RNA sequence: CUAGUAACGGCGAGUGAAGCGGCAACAGCUCAAAUUUGAAAGCUGGCUUCGGCCCGCGUUGUAAUUUGGAGAGGAUGCUUU
C-alpha cells in the first residue's frame, strides 16, 4: 500500500557505501568475466606504528578501561582525542 | 566587544603541531637510516672542535 | 509667485514624457515629436522595469508634475501607454497599435511649437463614463 | 585578511586618499620611463585575484598608452595596446593578465602580469605550467587575454551570435556551399 | 495500567523499557489509547505529569506505521512555547526513537538559520519548533510539509501569554487540514486557549482534565532571599557558596541544559563534586541520579528549573536561583513552598545582577517579604586565572563554554519579563568573563511614511 | 498544460551571490570613512544636509545615470549623515 | 507604579484614510503643485 | 534539416540568422576573496664523496584545505590507500 503518496516505494528493495556497490546456455566469456570479478579477493588489513601501538600501550597501563578518564588525560593524550576514538583505536590494536 | 567571526576554532589549535610531528617522524626514519648524524649538545661539538 | 502661467485663473498642468528601457527607434521618435508639442512637459527616458509602478509618481513629485505620459516597452516590439494623474488621480493604460512619426516624409504639413491646439473630441466623448475620464486626461 | 579591504578601497577611486594616491603615483610615472619594471604591484588586491604570485618567475610591468581615438575609432583597445607593447619589450615573457592602475589627461596606465616559462620554478608548478606549452606564445597578439575575450565578443547568448566561436570562422562556415555525393 | 498493555510496536515498547517507565500517569493513560484511534485531544494537565510521552507515543506509532522517509518531510508537528521545552521534548524524543528509522529534530528561535534550513531540506519526520522561527520556516524555506498527520500544541496558555497567538494562526492557516489529528495542551483554560482550541481541533474534542484544584499560591506565608552580584563574578560566588555551604543539601537552577553539562564538566575538573540533571543524558540515569540525591545526607544537585518543574523536590537546606527565572510567578510561590520543606525551614536564594533590581519592586507588589544577603570580597575563592587557562587550553571544555555562554543569552533574550530581564541592559564581556572567557564570543542578541502614490494591492500572486 | 507532481527543489547555493554577510559590511563601512567622500558625494552630503532633497536627487541622477542608482546614493549619504550627528 | 505584580508593563503621517470605488482602504497623498523649481 | 524562415532594407537590387528536433564526439576542472599561526609546513640556485649541506626567494604570502547546484569546523561510524 502507499499511504503517502510515494513515486520511490516501489523503487525500493542517509548514507551509502562510497567506494564500490554492493550488487547481488551463457556466452563462455560473460561465464568466466563473472568468475572472475565473484573470486575472493585479499584485504591487506592495516597495521599499526610502534609508536601508536606504545601510546595506546601507556594510556592503558594508566586507567585500564576507563576510555572517559583516558580523554580527560591530558599528559597521555596530547591531542585531545575523544573516548570514541581512542576505543576505537584500542579495539583495533587488541588492548580492549 | 565581540570577534566578526562567529566560525568554530578549529581544534588544531588547541593540540600539539601535527606537521612539526611529521617532520619529527620524517627525521626519525631519516636517522634510522643513517642518512643524517644524530643530536649532539653545542659544548660536545665545541670541545671536538 | 513663481507659477510660470500669467492669467486671470491659472490651469497649472505639468507633464512628464518617459519611456522605459527596451523602447525602440519608432517609440523613441514618437516620444521626442509628441513631447515636442508639449511647453509644460518634461522628457527622461530609461526608467527601470523591475522598479515598481507607483515609483512614476515620486519621479514626478521631484519634478513638480501632476500628469505622467509613460512610454512602456515589451519584448522591444510592443508599445503600452500609460497616461496618469500623479498624486491621487486614475490612471488609463492603452495599447498603441500602428506609429508614424513625425520623420516620416509623406506628411507636407506642420504647426507652430506650443501653439494652444485646439482638442478636437468626438461624440463618443460624452456618452460613456470611461472615455469621459479619457477626454478629460 | 587585508585584501577584502582593500578590494573595497580600489572601489572608490574618487575619494580622498585613493584620489591622492592615484595622483602622487601618476607624476612619477610620467616622469618614468613608457614601460618600465615594476618592483612589486601597486594594487596588491588586483594582481592577486588576477594571478600573480609572488615566486621567482611573476614580473609586474607598468606601462602608458596615449588614449583617444585613432572620427575613425580604433577597434583595438588600449589595454590591448599596452600588453603587446609590453610582450615586445620582454619577448622571452608569456603575458599572462594586465589591469588598469592609473589614468592621466593623456595616458592611461596599465599594469601586466608576465611570467617567465623557462624558469624551473614555473614549469615545477602544475598550476601555471600550461603557459609552458608553446600553443601560448604571445597571448596578447591573438586575443588571447582578458580583453582578447572581450574584444572578440565570446560570450555565451543570442547577443553574441556570429562571434561566439570565431567571427571569421563562422562568416567562412555560413559562406561555403555543401555539395554531398548524393544530391 | 502498563505500558505493555496497548499493542504499540516492539520498537517503541523496548525504547519505554530502556527509559525505565513501566506505569504510566493518569494523562498517558487517558491520552494515548484515543489518541492512537484517531481522535482529536484536547488536555488540562500540567507540565511534570508525563504529557511528552503522552504525545509522543501516537506521533511515534503514526511514523512508523505509515513507514515515513526523509524525503518524505515532516508527518507531526510539536509546538512549543520555549527553546529550552522544545530542547526537552527533543531529548525524550530522541530516546523515544531509539531503534525507529524516523528522523527527528528542532527548531528553535536563536539558532542558525541556515543549518536549520538544510536540516529541514533534508527532511525531518517530527519538527519540535518554536512559533516564531516554525513560522519561518513554513514561509520562506523550501521543505515538504504536506504529508503533516499530527499538530501537538504543548503549553498553548504560555504560548499566548508571550504574544505568539497571530503567528499560530498563520501557523494554523498554513499548515494542511485534511486528515491531521490535533492535541491540545494547556494547564489553564482562557478565551484564548479556547479560541486556538476552535480554530485548530476539530468541531468534536476529547477533553481530559488531570489537575490538582488545592493550588496553594498564597501571598504571605513566603520569604525569598537574594544576593546581589555582578555579572563576572556571579559563578565565582557560586562556586564559593558551593564549597562553603559543603555537607548540605543545595538544588541549583539554571537557564539551559547546556550551561549545566558545561558547569558539570567545570566543577569535575575545578574539583568541586555536584550531580547534573540535563536533558542529554538517559532518562535511567537521570532518575538514578535523582533517587541518590533523595536519599543522601549532603551533596548538591545541578539542574534546569524547567527540567525540575517536574520532579518531587526533596527537602533542602538551600534553592538557589542561579540564572533568571523562566516563570516568575511559579518560581516565587511554588518553588519558595518546596524550598521552606515540611520541616526545619530552608532558604530560596535568588541571583540578582545590579540591572535587574526592579524584580525586587514587583517583589513590592506582590507584598512578598525579601531577606538581602550580602558577601565579603575577601572570601570569594578567586579561581579566575585557573578557569580562564582551563579555557584556552582545553578544546571540550571551550566548546561547552561557548554553547552555554550562546544558550544563556538566547534563553536571557527569550524572557517573560523582557523589563526586568533586558539583554540589550547586559555586559556581555562580564557575563563571558564569567563563563571564562577574555573576550566575549559573538553572539546575536537580537536574534515613518508609505510610498508616494502606493494604493494597497488587490491582485496578483507572490510566493 | 500536463499535470505533473511538482517537487520541492534543493536550496540553491548561488542564490544571494550579493552579501548577508555582516562582515562585507563592516568592511565596507570602515572603508568608507577611512577613505573619505568623492567631490559629487560631497556636493550631495552639502545639499542634503542643507534639506534641498530634489536638488540632491537630481544631481546624483545627473551624475549617476539612472534614478535607482541616485536613490541608493542619496539614501547613503543620508545614513552617513545620521550617524555623523550620532557621534557629534 | 505596575499593577499585575508579575507581567511586563502594557505599552508625520502622510495618507489619508478614505473608502474606495470597491469598498476597501483608499490612501490621499498631499496634492503636487506644477510651481517650477530654482534648479 | 530549421530556412531562403524570423529580422533588416533607394522594402528595389536584395541581405540574411538562431532556439528546438536527428546525428558525430563527449570530460571535467584550477585560482582570488579564510589565520598553518601549536611552529613557511613551500620554492630557484651553488657545492658535492650524491647522502645532505649552504646562500637566496618569500610574511606587501610560498605549501596544504576550499571554488556557491558548493564548502568549512566539530562529532560520528563505516568504507578506502
Amino acid at each position: 500500500s502507499e499511504s503517502d503518496a510515494v513515486p520511490q516505494q516501489q523503487q525500493q528493495e542517509n548514507h551509502i557505501r562510497q567506494h564500490d556497490l554492493e550488487l547481488e546456455s551463457k556466452p563462455e566469456v560473460l561465464r568466466a568475466l563473472e568468475r572472475e570479478a565473484t573470486r575472493p579477493v585479499e584485504k591487506t588489513v592495516r597495521h599499526q606504528s610502534e609508536r601508536e601501538r606504545e601510546w595506546l600501550q601507556r594510556l592503558v597501563d594508566k586507567h585500564g578501561d576507563d576510555v572517559a578518564a583516558m580523554a580527560r588525560d591530558r599528559k597521555l593524550n596530547p591531542y585531545q582525542q575523544t573516548a570514541s576514538d581512542i576505543k576505537r583505536r584500542l579495539k583495533k590494536a587488541g588492548l580492549l | 566587544k565581540m570577534p566578526l567571526s562567529a566560525a568554530p576554532e578549529p581544534k588544531r589549535r588547541f593540540i600539539p603541531s601535527k606537521n612539526e610531528a611529521k617532520q619529527i617522524m620524517k627525521l626519525v626514519r631519516a636517522i634510522r637510516e643513517g642518512r643524517i648524524l644524530p643530536y649532539k649538545p653545542p659544548e660536545e661539538r665545541e670541545r671536538e672542535e | 509667485d513663481r507659477s510660470n502661467i500669467i492669467a486671470e485663473r491659472k490651469n497649472k498642468q505639468r507633464v512628464l514624457v518617459l519611456s522605459s528601457r527596451g523602447v525602440t527607434y519608432r517609440h523613441r521618435h514618437l516620444l521626442n515629436d509628441l513631447a515636442s508639442m508639449l511647453p509644460h512637459g518634461r522628457k527622461d527616458a530609461k526608467f527601470d522595469t523591475k522598479s515598481r509602478l507607483y515609483e512614476l509618481c515620486e519621479l514626478a513629485e521631484l519634478y513638480n508634475c501632476n500628469n505622467v505620459l509613460f512610454f512602456e516597452a515589451r519584448k522591444g516590439k510592443d508599445l503600452y501607454m500609460w497616461f496618469s494623474k500623479v498624486p491621487n488621480g486614475p490612471t488609463v493604460k492603452f495599447y498603441a497599435q500602428n506609429l508614424h512619426t513625425m520623420e516620416e516624409l509623406h506628411f507636407q504639413g506642420n504647426c507652430l511649437k506650443g501653439s494652444r491646439p485646439i482638442l478636437s473630441f468626438d461624440a463618443a466623448f460624452e456618452q460613456e463614463p470611461y472615455l469621459k475620464v479619457i477626454k478629460e486626461l | 585578511g587585508a585584501l577584502k579591504y582593500l578590494e573595497e578601497l580600489s572601489k572608490k577611486k574618487q575619494s580622498d586618499v585613493v584620489r591622492f594616491l592615484l595622483r602622487v603615483r601618476c607624476w612619477e610615472y610620467r616622469q618614468l620611463n613608457v614601460i618600465h619594471r615594476a618592483s612589486r604591484p601597486s594594487r596588491p588586491d588586483k594582481a592577486r585575484r588576477l594571478g600573480y604570485k609572488a615566486k621567482q618567475g611573476y614580473v609586474i610591468y607598468r606601462v602608458r598608452v596615449r588614449r583617444g581615438g585613432r572620427q575613425l575609432k580604433y577597434q583595438r583597445s588600449l589595454r590591448a595596446t599596452a600588453e603587446e607593447r609590453v610582450g615586445r619589450r620582454c619577448s622571452n615573457l608569456r603575458v599572462l593578465n594586465s589591469y588598469w592602475v592609473n589614468q592621466d589627461s593623456t595616458y592611461k596606465y596599465y599594469e601586466v602580469i608576465l611570467v617567465d616559462p623557462n624558469h624551473k620554478a614555473i614549469r615545477r608548478d602544475p598550476r601555471i605550467n600550461w603557459i609552458c606549452n608553446p600553443v601560448h606564445k604571445h597571448r596578447e597578439c591573438r586575443g588571447l587575454t582578458s580583453t582578447g575575450k572581450k574584444s572578440r565578443g565570446l560570450n555565451k547568448g543570442h547577443r553574441f551570435n556570429k562571434t561566439r566561436a570565431g567571427r571569421r570562422k563562422t562568416w567562412k562556415r555560413h559562406n561555403t556551399l555543401s555539395l554531398w555525393r548524393y544530391r | 495500567q502498563e505500558f505493555s498493555e496497548l499493542n504499540l510496536s516492539e520498537k517503541t515498547t523496548k525504547a519505554i523499557a530502556e527509559m525505565g517507565f513501566t506505569k504510566m500517569t493518569e494523562i498517558q493513560r487517558r491520552a494515548i489509547p484515543p489518541a492512537l484511534a484517531g481522535k482529536d485531544v484536547l488536555g488540562a494537565a500540567k507540565t511534570g505529569s508525563g504529557k511528552t510521552l503522552a504525545f509522543l507515543i501516537p506521533a511515534v506509532e503514526m511514523l512508523s506505521s505509515l513507514r515515513f522517509k526523509p524525503r518524505n518531510g515532516t508527518g507531526a508537528i510539536v509546538v512549543t512555547p520555549t527553546r529550552e521545552l522544545a530542547l526537552q521534548i527533543f531529548g525524550v524524543a530522541r530516546e523515544l526513537m531509539k531503534y525507529h528509522s524516523q528522523t527527528y529534530g528542532v527548531v528553535i528561535g536563536g539558532a542558525n538559520r541556515r543549518a536549520e534550513a538544510e536540516k529541514l531540506g533534508k527532511g525531518v519526520n517530527l519538527l519540535i519548533a518554536t512559533p516564531g522561527r516554525l513560522l519561518d520556516h513554513l514561509q520562506n524555506t523550501p521543505f515538504v510539509f504536506k504529508n503533516l498527520k499530527s499538530l501537538i500544541i504543548d503549553e498553548a496558555d504560555r504560548i499566548l501569554e508571550i504574544g505568539f497567538e497571530d503567528e499560530m494562526r498563520q501557523i494554523v492557516k498554513i499548515l494542511p487540514k485534511e486528515d491531521r489529528q490535533t492535541m491540545l495542551f494547556s494547564a489553564t483554560q482562557t478565551t484564548k486557549v479556547e479560541d486556538l482550541a476552535r480554530i485548530s481541533l476539530r468541531p468534536g474534542p476529547l477533553y481530559i482534565n488531570v489537575d490538582e484544584e488545592k493550588k496553594y499560591s498564597t501571598v504571605e506565608g513566603l520569604e525569598q532571599g537574594y544576593v546581589v552580584v555582578e555579572a563576572d563574578k556571579r559563578f565565582l560566588l557560586l562556586f564559593s557558596f558551593l564549597k562553603k555551604m559543603a555537607k548540605k543539601k543545595i538544588i541549583v537552577f539554571f537557564s539551559s541544559c547546556n550551561s549545566v553539562k558545561y558547569y558539570s564538566e567545570l566543577l569535575q575538573y575545578i574539583d568541586l563534586p555536584v550531580l547534573d540533571l540535563h536533558g542529554k543524558q538517559k532518562q535511567q540515569k537521570r532518575t538514578n541520579t535523582f533517587f541518590e540525591f533523595c536519599n543522601a545526607k549532603s551533596g548538591t544537585l545541578i539542574c534546569t528549573d524547567v527540567a525540575a518543574r517536574g520532579l518531587d523536590i526533596p527537602q533542602v537546606d538551600w534553592i538557589v536561583q542561579f540564572d533568571p527565572p523562566d516563570d516568575p510567578r511559579d518560581y516565587i510561590h511554588r518553588v519558595g513552598r518546596t524550598a521552606r520543606g515540611n520541616n526545619g525551614k530552608g532558604r530560596s536564594l535568588l541571583f540578582l545582577q545590579p540591572c535587574e533590581l526592579g524584580f525586587l519592586a514587583h517583589l513590592k507588589a506582590a507584598k512578598v517579604p525579601v531577606v538581602e544577603y550580602d558577601f565579603p570580597k575577601n572570601k570569594i575563592l578567586n579561581v579566575q586565572s585557573q578557569l580562564e587557562k582551563l579555557i584556552s587550553t582545553n578544546y571540550y571544555l571551550n566548546q561547552s563554554a561557548k554553547e552555554g555562554y550562546r544558550s544563556y543569552i538566547h534563553a536571557y533574550a527569550s524572557h517573560s519579563l523582557r523589563s526586568v530581564f533586558d539583554v540589550h541592559k547586559l555586559d556581555l564581556v562580564k557575563v563571558a568573563k564569567s563563563f571564562g572567557f577574555s573576550t566575549p564570543p559573538r553572539v546575536d542578541i537580537t536574534l515613518g511614511r508609505r510610498a508616494y502614490g502606493s494604493q494597497p494591492r488587490q491582485g496578483g500572486r507572490y510566493k | 498544460g500536463h499535470k505533473t507532481t511538482r517537487r520541492v527543489l534543493k536550496e540553491r547555493p548561488s542564490r544571494r551571490k550579493g552579501a548577508q554577510s555582516k562582515r562585507t559590511q563592516f568592511v565596507r563601512s570602515l572603508i568608507r570613512e577611512v577613505a573619505g567622500l568623492a567631490p559629487y558625494e560631497r556636493r550631495v552630503i552639502e545639499l542634503l544636509r542643507n534639506g534641498k532633497d530634489k536638488r540632491a536627487r537630481k544631481f546624483s541622477k545627473k551624475k549617476l545615470g539612472t534614478f535607482g542608482r541616485a536613490k541608493r546614493k542619496c539614501e547613503e549619504l543620508q545614513r552617513i549623515i545620521a550617524e555623523s550627528r550620532r557621534a557629534h | 507604579e505596575i499593577l499585575e505584580p508579575f507581567v511586563d508593563p502594557p505599552r508625520d503621517r502622510n495618507y489619508r484614510i478614505e473608502k474606495d470605488a470597491n469598498g476597501g482602504i483608499r490612501y490621499v497623498y498631499d496634492e503636487i503643485d506644477p510651481v517650477y523649481d530654482s534648479d
